[PDB]
RNA sequence: CCCGGCGAGGGGAGUGAAAAAGAACCUGAAACCGUGUACGUACAAGCAGUGGGAGCACGCUUAGGCGUGUGACUGCGUACC
RNA sequence: AGGACCGAACCGACUAAUGUUGAAAAAUUAGCGGAUGACUUGUGGCUGGGGGUGAAAGGCCAAUCAAACCGGGAGAUAGCU
RNA sequence: CACAGGUGGUCAGGUAGAGAAUACCAAGGCGCUUGAGAGAACUCGGGUGAAGGAACUAGGCAAAAUGGUGCCGUAACUUC
RNA sequence: AAUUCCUUGUCGGGUAAGUUCCGACCUGCACGAAUGGCGUAAUGAUGGCCAGGCUGUCUCCACCCGAGACUCAGUGAAAUU
RNA sequence: GAUGUCGGCUCAUCACAUCCUGGGGCUGAAGUAGGUCCCAAGGGUAUGGCUGUUCGCCAUUUAAAGUGGUACGCGAGCUGGGUUUAGAACGUCGUGAGACAGUUCGGUCCCUAUCUGCCGUGGGCGCUGGAGAACUGAGGGGGGCUGCUCCUAGUACGAGAGGACCGGAGUGGACGCAUCACUGGUGUUCGGGUUGUCAUGCCAAUGGCACUGCCCGGUAGCUAAAUGCGGAAGAGAUAAGUGCUGAAAGCAUCUAAGCACGAAACUUGCCCCGAGAUGAGUUCUCCCUGACCCUUUAAGGGUCCUGAAGGAACGUUGAAGACGACGACGUUGAUAGGCCGGGUGUGUAAGCGCAGCGAUGCGUUGAGCUAACCGGUACUAAUGAACCGUGAGGCUUAACCUU
């Protein structure tokens, strides 16, 4: 089963009857407007192409415009597609919204990664800050040696060094849905959504057992 | 640091290849005149969207 | 990085940023037209437009404030009496920055600054 | 035959089962068996680029009309 | 406590003046404590008619933190200093019969029916 | 959408008594406890501005006796029973921080008058 | 006489046997940096050399499988003191 | 009165941060001690290299000191590289 | 070297303050010449910290912290 | 012991603790009366130990400003080979 | 003609002869528990003191305090502290100079990254016309730990006390990732208070400057000391091991044929980058259907006419970031500043009236002033031209177009 492309829009410490407060993150649910709903009638391919959103989209290219023109006609924000399960999909006017979260207790959450600039040396990997004293040679902060000696004579792959994030996804996996609330369209999730505020996301129902 | 040997002159040229001065992709003229431009900035006659700039 | 921010600190400490902006704005109200760097030209726009806002109507406190941020006598006489009724009829955009080109002495990207209704201007040269 | 390699990560020698070579990329049992019979680096890449196996018994040189060969 | 060592104030009629934290309890590979943590104290002073004497090693609990304390609504009760009432070193509940200084409203449970219901101050 | 920072104003309650810094007040609350529902009070001086949308709270400092304690009671909390305004005292500051160590006759400010 | 700030530097016009003698001027290497041509560099690797060589320009190939220069590609292969 | 003191101006540099292909002849910035004295110190002068001069470090003796500088001996010598 | 180095004499205005400490300042000198921009790591300079209080390190340690005058009250040791 | 081959001696004390520090013992290193001894006030930019003031040195790190790095413009080195 | 040493941190990496969970035999093992005991690199694996220092001693955490290598990891990182210690001096020895693997006092490492690796990023080319959009998985890593008690279960078994695992479960601890509402932190782009001189002609008032002058509060952002939280059901191939059916050896036997079962490792499942996968992918969405001169012509060269879809420079600039790229987007425009409604800050704006012995306070004013965030407003600045991109785009078998 597919995901809902949300928007990160709100964070609230909300009260409950029992004198306990819950920090929560608030995702505004939009309905999926289908493009073509591609299926495995044609090739070995199986995924459903969805636009949950819109833009003024006065500067877009014709290959992007005819794509919204055959869809739900909403000058779309962009093109997201999703792998699917449990048989082929109902292909027109389908309008997947708050109902997806009606039986889902826990969600995966697939982010747009985290948009923290440079992130990079020392900070991103939470390393120690070298001594700020003792006349340490042109050095008040350093990450630490990335190899060993001539015997391997190299730096091994996968070491935590430097760089920007590259803004991939980052999935927390299996964090709780507190509630879903229809007609107001609020999905309260208990954990955080990746990125700064105002970001886009995918919140997709959990994969994991 | 230092270096091992004095390096070959093909190396010195590969090393500069991305740092070379890059093409301007042609030039601008005004949409509404035969006065020459400076692209998406204002000329010596104030010309872009009229008024006046740069009375030197 | 700089996420979910705006505006600018340019080249120095608060006192210098204040003193420079006083110099440059004090010069604006008397000369009508100036040239500076594009980040700097924006901070100038953002300094002068709130001084005009106080000045639309006479009001002794709004005259005191205008004398407090730029403590020069040439601007507070120009404000309110001359310059108050002029910009009275707009609600923001009393001035525009015109992106004039690069700086001759080095290259720092530059804008000419020019009042919204400015059409009378010296034709004398600048360096 | 567990195909020992050390691409760049994590403690241990690494491996892949004999079952991987048939369940996934099903050619691969014959491929990295004829691979080791070709010379050093570059020439052995130039020899190689003529072999194909596919997933098996779904082959796509129908139009060329292939010469059959018995071993 | 929050650093290794850390001297804090005595909060019961068991001893006198100040006492030194030797370890944090309620985990390991810890450098820092949460608010709801159980502390390990040594007594560096004591009082001749208290429950204890100098250099006896005990278990204890926080009654004030200068940083402040929280749990149910996440709102803090923030205090003027760190302070600790000693527990029994194996059989639980406080050792002292009196509290000295303020208290939290998070200690209001079956296992403290002795120590938050006292009259002397901050009831 | 338009919801960002707007959801703090939407949640914010309106049946809330008016306030100025140094206002004394009393928070009555429950103890909750193991088998019995009983109530209890705290009075003193409010040392800080409130208004935090939903997160708005009375930050009372008691500072009457003993060593200083600040208590934060959240206005929207279901276990908060009743709120009297009482006396309206002056400070000419947003905050009262200089009175932290003094507990003797510091939480008893006067009505401010004209 | 042309260009440029009154500049620096060069060219044209004109001088001489000669400026491929232009004022630091004698003819003039090599290092030195750059142009122009040929042909090369994106299934692509190590003393860059040796052996085999598609291809391509020029040489009436005297066409008699060659000469010249370059050279995809690749067997083999560890500088001098 | 004072081989006294806190302390500029005036002089030094115990320690600390920095510098270390520095601005630097350890300077800078901060803690610090001499300055009512065996202190700080301008001018003119003098002793010449295992020799001077030393409240002592085998200190300092023309941007330099457990061996100054130059001119001759001098192509020292080398059993050695 | 227009070296953040070294270097004798003379004259002596203001508020607070013990004064020629030290923030500013009257007459006066004078901008120790790259600039503007980025709100990147980081390097150097400069600023701040919950709670702790050197626990960092061979080592408190420059940032930060002491500092002035009026007055009470004043220890073990002392050649006072 | 600013002294101990063994040894980080023994015991008490400080102490979250104690190879250091301080006191007592001799089972005494090679202690021991002018490279002087016992003992002492004053004085030091003078050593170790302790708790308290205080502090981003640190636990444990976050953020701001500026010159470099970096961006744009100018000029344009060096260890090395 | 320099292969240069000790211990610790930061940062590591590789071998398993495994500290521990886990699966299994034996037992002088009833069960439990322990003694004995094999498979297993997957994962977690504590802190302060004194000493130059690993080891020590002592106080201490947890279920726990591992094994081995790495110029005996890591001075073109750190302490360079010890080790050489030149000076001094203790202790010691000799006529003496000077010494000590006895000792006490402070006191110096320098290298801007050329080739190479690593991580992050762009440029050039190619997937067969071009362009733009989603995307599959050949490939290769991330996560993988582990206490607690409830149930399971007071039951088999044992004289009696007692008495376990798998599975469901909540929850702690370590580890990993995001995050900024909560709680702190900072916030030289916001407010206020205040010392001094200098200043606004002068005062009441107010302002340049003094490290952001000093001092107290501070939005949004960012951030751990605060916040949420996975660590998985299931599958195969098995290991040690219990066998059945059965031979070598008429039988017996875990084995050899044969078949049920048997661990977190391993193939995975859960997570992520990924078609340069040249064996170059599918699928979606847009657009271009003119001509001659010449030569080696699946073609290339040259030219008139003529170039769409799209791109880039350029531009303001961002919820994206070194630069780029990515992204909003250039009057079709909320991009950014002003400006208006709203979030959230501060502490009562100059003047005036009034009271007072004046400083000063109080009514006008719950004032005024106000930053990043959110929505509006075209008020304002982004000529919005030209240009690079072209006229439907290979051979050959098979299948198709009268073929």
């Amino acid at each position: 089963m597919i995901g809902l492309v949300g928007k990160k829009v709100g964070m609230t410490r909300i009260f409950t009857e029992d004198g306990v407060s819950i920090p929560v993150t608030v995702i505004e649910v939009e309905a999926n407007r289908v493009t073509q709903v591609k299926d495995l009638a044609n090739d070995g391919y199986r995924a459903i192409q969805v636009t949950t959103g819109a833009k003024k989209a006065n500067r877009v290219t014709k290959p992007e415009a005819g794509h919204f023109a055959k869809a739900g006609v909403e000058a779309g924000r962009g093109l997201w597609e999703f792998r699917l399960a449990e048989g082929e999909e109902f292909t027109v006017g389908q309008s997947i919204s708050v109902e997806l979260f009606a039986d889902v207790k826990k969600v995966d959450v697939t982010g747009t990664s985290k948009g923290k600039g440079f992130a990079g040396t020392v900070k991103r990997w939470n390393f120690r800050t070298q001594d700020a004293t003792h006349g340490n040679s042109l050095s008040h902060r350093v990450p630490g040696s990335i190899g060993q000696n001539q015997t391997p004579g190299k730096v091994f792959k996968g070491k935590k060094m430097a760089g920007q994030m590259g803004n991939e996804r980052v999935t927390v996996q299996s964090l709780d849905v507190v509630r879903v609330d229809a007609e107001r369209n609020l999905l309260l999730v208990k954990g955080a959504v990746p990125g700064a505020t105002g970001s886009d996301l995918i919140v997709k129902p959990a994969v994991k057992a | 640091a230092v270096q091992q040997n004095k390096p070959t002159r093909s190396k010195r040229g590969m090393r500069r290849s991305h740092d070379a001065l890059t093409a301007v992709t042609s030039l601008s003229v005004d949409k509404t005149s035969g006065e020459k431009h400076l692209r998406h900035h204002i000329t010596a006659d104030g010309y872009y969207r009229g008024r006046k700039v740069i009375a030197k | 990085m700089r996420h979910r921010k705006s505006g600018r600190q340019l080249n120095r400490n608060s006192s210098h940023r204040q003193a420079m902006f006083r110099n440059m704005a004090g010069s604006l109200v008397r000369h009508e037209i100036i040239k500076t760097t594009l980040p700097k030209a924006k901070e100038l726009r953002r300094v002068v437009e709130p001084l005009i806002t106080l000045a639309k109507t006479d009001s002794v406190a709004n005259r005191r404030l205008a004398f407090a941020r730029t403590r020069d006598n040439e601007i507070v006489a120009k404000l309110f009496n001359e310059l108050g009724p002029r910009f009275a009829s707009r609600a923001g955009g009393y001035t525009r920055i015109l992106k004039c080109g690069f700086r001759a002495g080095d290259n720092a990207p530059m804008a000419y600054i020019e009042l919204v209704d400015r059409s009378e201007k010296a034709e004398a040269a600048a360096e | 035959k567990v195909y020992y390699h050390h691409t760049g990560h994590i403690g241990g020698i690494k491996q892949a089962t004999f079952e991987e070579m048939i369940a996934r990329r099903p050619e691969r049992v014959i491929e990295i068996a004829v691979k080791g019979m070709l010379p050093k680096g570059p020439l052995g890449r130039a020899m190689f680029r003529k072999l194909k196996v596919y997933a098996g018994n779904e082959h796509n040189h129908a139009a060329q009309q292939p010469q059959v060969l018995d071993i | 406590m929050i650093q290794e060592q850390t001297m804090l104030n005595v909060a019961d009629n068991s001893g006198a003046r100040r006492v030194m934290c030797i370890k944090v309890l309620g985990g390991s590979h810890r450098r820092y404590a949460g608010v709801g943590d159980i502390i390990k104290i040594t007594i560096k002073e004591a009082i001749p008619r208290g429950k204890v004497k100098k250099g006896d090693v005990l278990k204890a609990v926080v009654v004030r933190t200068k940083k402040g304390v929280r749990r149910p609504d996440g709102s803090v009760i923030r205090f003027d200093g760190n302070a600790c009432v000693l527990l029994n070193n194996n059989s639980e509940q406080p050792i002292g019969t009196r509290i000295f200084g303020p208290v939290t409203r998070e200690l209001r449970s079956e296992k403290f029916m002795k120590i938050i219901s006292l009259a002397p101050e901050v009831l | 959408s338009n919801i960002i920072k707007q959801l703090e104003q939407e949640q914010m309650k309106q049946d809330v008594p008016s306030f100025r810094p140094g206002d004394t007040v009393e928070v009555k609350v429950w103890v909750v406890e193991g088998s019995k529902k009983r109530l209890q009070a705290f009075e003193g001086v409010v040392i800080a501005i409130r208004n935090r949308g939903l997160h708005s709270a009375f930050t009372v400092r008691k500072i009457s006796n003993g060593e200083g304690v600040e208590r934060v009671f959240q206005t929207h909390s279901p276990v908060v029973d009743s709120i009297s305004v009482k006396r309206r005292g002056a400070v000419r500051k947003a905050k009262l921080y200089y009175l932290r160590e003094r507990t003797g006759k510091a939480a008893r400010i006067k009505e401010r008058l004209n």
